[PDB]
């Protein structure tokens, strides 16, 4: 929902990564929010229980 | 120059209930940090080596 301007194309973050695009084909603004999320966490009881 | 003396003293005659608050920290910040997804970001050749 940003303000760009029309050769403004990319948004960046705190972190200076790649935050918000837009596609040079269509004018049109974009976000992105990244894949892969968290880790696997594994619940069990005693083996012997 | 606090006055001293040998056969006469001070004592107290009214007082003062003071509050007084300290600040101790308890908890760091829980983290966890994944290895793979900082170093490797979407690679397999990252990976393997
Ligand atoms: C107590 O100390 C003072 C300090 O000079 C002295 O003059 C006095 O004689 C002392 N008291 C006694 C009982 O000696
Ligand atoms: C003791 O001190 C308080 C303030 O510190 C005062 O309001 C009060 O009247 C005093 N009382 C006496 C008996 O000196």
């Amino acid at each position: 929902n940003k303000k760009f301007l029309p050769f403004q194309q990319f948004g960046r973050d705190i972190a200076d990564t790649t935050d918000a695009v837009r596609d040079p084909q269509t004018l049109e603004i974009l976000d992105i929010t990244p894949c892969s999320f968290g880790g696997v966490s594994v619940i069990t009881p005693g083996t012997n229980t | 120059s606090v006055a001293y003396s040998n056969n006469s003293i001070a004592i107290p005659t009214n007082f003062t209930i003071s509050v007084t608050t300290e600040i101790l920290p308890v908890s760091m910040t829980k983290t966890s940090v994944d290895c793979t997804m900082y170093i490797c970001g979407d690679s397999t050749e990252c990976s393997n080596l």
